[PDB]
């Protein structure tokens, strides 16, 4: 729509506007004419309609730039980092996980990757339904002989095959990210931080374990597994210590979601029915979020 | 009751141990292809459900 | 499929598509007849020559536009296949060119410059990854002729930049034949199907079939070339979806694909000198 008000965003790639209930995202056109991450982010967000992925009302052309629409309210990152412990493990940890996995499954059954998943990518709504947006490095799931990119997702939310250097991966790299969203939501801390380097591999090995030959096979075919040594995987003494605010069935699909095996990683069709939402209490979308 | 996904289930069938495809079944025998999480049934489930998307008509256009 | 961009706003019927052709030929007549009555400053001498070029251009290109854009679609197909591209990006380039010229005519945007831009937006669409200068040195472009007709191509395309194509239904019905049937399989069906039906669907994308039916229906239409035991025994044993309606849909799609007529070397003369340049002859 042709309505504008005050701006959000200090980034030089895009500065988003606001107006009407909507938010106009403008890509500055002024090398190449149009960037990869403008057509790459309109061409899959145009064709999805869901209550967990935002949609385009109009994509009307500007004089030089490209206009989109977005959502009004802020994101999941400002919810976690600044509260007075409103969020409670009976109900608030279940509904947002259920809706984010619903959005991830709607991306997956359209065979679209969406390899940029962050709490500043997951944003809420006035009725509190969390949305999946910002498809800036998304890609359709191609033919198996096609070479993909490498560094496609951010550091703190990176799948370990992307740490190791998997050039042509599957779409199981975005279940690891939402499992880290689960742990970041029930721990209220930035989970697995790195020092702007290759140190994400060492902190992931320190947290969840250096993969062994017997279990996730062919991990030594990356020219990175020989650089380091083995670390012990965590046992079920993690149930009380460092994860004491959790239920019995939460650790089952958390450990099934933080599998470092990508072939044995639980896809969303077996994460939406992983008997964790069946346990009491039932969730409800009125949550005390400002 | 409740449903985890509100409407997200197709009713068609699949059997991945039957085919003799010369583009993926030979492609999965390599080393670096397995190491990125690739198996045969994921690609076949990707392509066979795409082969049945949209069996409608031209009467359903107005 | 109804949530996809190809169904909700670019899938048509025969009456709706012919209405689309006559409205893009009806909205693009007045500006072009106004811009080609420009005579000299004082008076016009060659009245008969400018009226026979007006009779060649204005009431004749309402049907010459369709085989003109089919000829230039054949041109962009052979130059996209010339520069070593996959069959997926060739199909998207053909679809982007044809979808550009459904909303605009060939006179107010010349088709000789769109044919290098569509390969660029197709390879940047599904990640081919050619650069601009590497694309220019492999073509007859000097970096400016591939980028000026880019904003308006996306505006006239209205940003339906992902397209569904029948090659993944080929790889699906390459496998679903073998699952339901075991009598006569995979000798001739890997001998002479993957090398023939692919070229038949490139010839189908040159024709006007993808605005009519879904790409599995076009796939099962082009699989009916060998209908001795394959397609009839496939659709009878598959059976929520009735069979005979799908056989009639595939049969009328085959009736659509069989009304074929290739290009010629005559359409070139009308646009070569009459439009924008012949006048110069009249002037001097
Ligand atoms: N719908 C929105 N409502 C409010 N703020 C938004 C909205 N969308 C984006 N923003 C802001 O735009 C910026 C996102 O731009 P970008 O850097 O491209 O995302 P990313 O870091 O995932 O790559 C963020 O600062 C975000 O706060």
């Amino acid at each position: 729509e042709y309505t504008k008000e005050k701006k959000v965003g200090e980034g030089t790639y895009a500065v988003v506007y606001l107006g009407c209930k909507i938010a106009i995202k403008e890509i500055k056109t002024s090398k190449d004419g149009l960037d990869m991450s403008a057509i790459r982010e309109v061409k899959y967000l145009q064709e999805m309609q869901h209550p967990n992925v935002i949609e385009l009302i109009d994509i009307f052309m500007a004089y030089d730039n490209l206009n989109l629409v977005l959502e009004f309210l802020p994101t999941d990152l400002e919810v976690v980092i600044k509260d007075k412990s409103i969020l409670f493990t009976p109900a608030d940890i279940k509904a947002w996980m259920l809706m984010t996995l619903r959005g991830v499954y709607h991306c997956h059954r359209n065979f679209i990757l969406h390899r940029d998943l962050k709490p500043n990518n997951l944003l809420f709504s006035p009725d509190g339904q969390i949305k999946v947006a910002d498809f800036g490095l998304a890609r359709a799931i191609p033919a198996p002989h096609e070479i993909l990119t490498s560094n496609v997702v951010t550091r703190w939310y990176r799948a370990p095959e992307l740490l190791f250097g998997a050039k042509h991966y599957t779409s199981a790299i975005d279940i690891w990210s939402v499992g880290v969203i689960f742990a970041e939501l029930m721990l209220r801390i930035p989970y697995l931080p790195g020092q702007n380097d290759v140190d994400q591999m060492e902190v992931t090995f320190r947290a969840l374990g250096t993969p062994t030959d017997r279990d996730w096979p062919e991990v030594s075919s990356f020219m990175t597994y020989n650089k380091l040594q083995i670390y012990p995987p965590p046992s079920r003494d993690e149930l009380r210590k460092r994860f004491i605010a959790a239920s019995e069935y939460a650790l089952d699909f958390m450990c099934g979601m933080l599998t470092m095996n990508p072939q044995k990683r639980w896809t969303a069709v077996q994460c939406l029915e992983s008997d964790y939402f069946k346990e009491l209490p039932p969730p409800s979308d009125p949550s005390s979020i400002k | 009751p409740f449903n985890g996904d509100r409407e997200a289930h197709p009713p068609f069938t699949l059997k991945g141990s039957v085919y003799n495809d010369p583009f993926i079944k030979d492609l999965e025998h390599r080393k670096e292809f397995i190491a990125s999480g690739f198996n045969t049934n994921y690609a076949y489930e990707r392509v066979l459900t795409e082969a049945f998307m949209g069996l409608g008509c031209v009467i359903s256009e107005e | 499929y109804r949530h996809s961009s190809q169904y909700r706003m670019w899938s048509y019927t025969k009456d709706q598509l012919q209405e689309k052709r006559v409205d893009t030929n009806a909205r693009a007549i007045a500006y072009i007849e106004e811009n080609l009555l420009k005579f000299r400053e004082a008076h016009n001498l060659t009245e008969e020559e400018i009226k026979v070029l007006e009779a060649k251009a204005i009431p004749l290109t309402m049907e010459e536009e369709l085989d003109l854009v089919n000829f230039y679609a054949k041109k962009v197909q052979v130059i996209a296949q010339h520069l070593n591209l996959p069959t997926e990006v060739v199909a998207t380039a053909i679809s982007f060119f044809r979808r550009f010229f459904l909303e605009n005519s060939v006179m107010q945007i010349d088709p000789k410059s769109i044919v290098h831009t569509t390969i660029f937006l197709a390879c940047k669409s599904e990640n081919y990854f050619i650069s601009v200068d590497s694309f220019a040195q492999k073509a007859k472009s000097t970096r400016d002729s591939v980028l000026k007709f880019e904003f308006k191509l996306l505006e006239s395309l209205k940003f339906s930049l992902l397209n569904h194509h029948p090659y993944k239904p080929l790889h699906g019905f390459f496998l679903d034949i073998q699952n339901v049937l075991y009598g006569k399989v995979d000798l001739n069906y890997m001998g002479q199907i993957y090398d023939r039906c692919k070229k038949r669907i490139t010839a189908a994308l040159l024709t006007d079939v993808v605005y009519f039916y879904t790409p599995p229906q076009i796939t099962l239409a082009t699989l009916l070339i060998e209908d001795e035991a394959l397609v009839t025994r496939y659709l009878e044993t598959k059976f929520s979806i009735d069979s005979a309606k799908l056989l009639t849909i595939i049969r009328e799609c085959k009736s659509i694909i069989e009304d074929c007529k290739p290009p010629s070397t005559e359409e070139a003369k009308k646009i070569a000198a009459k439009n924008y340049y012949c006048q110069n002859p009249s002037t001097l």
